[PDB]
């Protein structure tokens, strides 16, 4: 869902 | 091969090749964040000997993959014991994936497909994936550049589901495979004739539950089983083991015995004795 969506969103705030 | 256990490979490719003598990955497969990737990195790599994954596949911004024909060549089910969010495989935002090719998938056990957002994705319109998984309901595939691609198939088993007909392939010159209706869910040799009911999508010989390529149920000692029998314990919903494996697992979660399943804790209402890694009941509040 937007759910789906919003947990890439969210893992792309992660340090590399 | 060996049983490998889940893996989540970011940024680097060094770690993908700890997989190199998996069959089963027990857990699931996250490849994702590969900015550094190009296609001559995927051209010499090939994981031939992975059959099944109990948990979920996912592929998300991996940069220079083009196809997975050449990875997951023999990938055959996909479990769906664990699940991200409701699905069993997700391919997302996937920059250069011009197709899936995984050619010898016959079967996701539970959970659906989430393929969105791929820009150059294509042949996904001539996957029949009724005849891999119960449900395409919960299906979620869009976004891709097969939203109009000129998917080209080699011969294929074309079908007309609805009113819509599929081609049933996965690359330009691979075919889906199919099989008599008679077969289920147990696949079929190449000449039609049904693998054994314990068999789950292929065997390398009929009515033989030794020659399967994977279980419906479950494996022991080169044989798939309708249920562990003594002594052995259910675990991960797909293997028999010992009470030393398990016993082994608790000494290295603290692994436990609970209704003949080798599992990560004891349940609610239930404490582990100790001399026997097993789960027994709370009389009364537990300690
Ligand atoms: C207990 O299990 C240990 C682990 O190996 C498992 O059993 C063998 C026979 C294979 O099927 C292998 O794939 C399994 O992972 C063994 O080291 C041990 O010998 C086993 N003992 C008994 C009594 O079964
Ligand atoms: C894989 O198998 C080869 C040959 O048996 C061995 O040299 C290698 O160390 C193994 N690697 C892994 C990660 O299992
Ligand atoms: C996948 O396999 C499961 C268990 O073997 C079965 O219940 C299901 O029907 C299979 N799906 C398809 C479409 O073959
Ligand atoms: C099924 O298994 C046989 C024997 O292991 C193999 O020849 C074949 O390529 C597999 N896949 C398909 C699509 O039949």
């Amino acid at each position: 869902e937007s759910s789906f969506r919003k947990t890439f969103e969210d893992y792309l705030h992660n340090v590399v | 091969g060996e049983v490998c256990p889940g893996m989540d490979i970011r940024n680097n490719l060094t770690r993908l090749h700890e997989l190199e003598n998996c069959s089963v990955i027990e857990g699931h497969l996250q490849i994702l964040l590969m900015f550094k990737t190009r296609p001559e990195d995927f051209r010499d790599l090939s994981f031939p000997k992975l059959i099944m994954i109990t948990d979920y596949l996912l592929l998300f911004r991996v940069y220079g993959l083009e196809s997975l024909k050449d990875l997951f060549p023999n990938l055959t089910v996909i479990r769906g014991s664990r699940l991200f969010f409701n699905y069993a495989l997700v391919i997302f935002e996937m920059v250069h994936l011009k197709e899936l090719g995984l050619y010898n998938l016959m079967n996701i056990t539970r959970g659906s497909v989430r393929i969105e957002k791929n820009n150059e994705l294509c042949y996904l319109a001539t996957i029949d994936w009724s005849r891999i998984l119960d449900s395409v309901e919960d299906n979620h595939i869009v976004l891709n550049k097969d939203d109009e691609c000129g998917d080209i198939c080699p011969n294929c088993p074309a079908t007309v589901i609805n009113g819509q007909f599929v081609e049933r392939c996965w690359t330009h010159s691979h075919c889906q495979k199919v099989c008599p209706t008679i077969c289920k869910s147990h696949g079929c040799t190449a000449e039609g004739l049904c693998c054994h009911s314990e068999c789950l999508g292929n065997c390398s010989q009929p009515d033989d539950p030794t020659k399967c390529v994977a279980c419906r149920n479950f494996y022991l000692d080169g044989r798939c089983v309708e249920t562990c029998p003594p002594p052995y314990y259910h675990f991960q919903d797909w293997r028999c083991v010992n009470f030393s494996f398990c016993q082994d697992l608790h000494h290295k979660h603290q692994y436990v015995i609970h209704n003949n399943k080798c599992i990560p804790e004891c349940p609610s209402g239930y404490t582990m004795n100790s001399s026997n890694l097993l789960c027994t009941p709370c009389l009364g509040p537990c300690p």
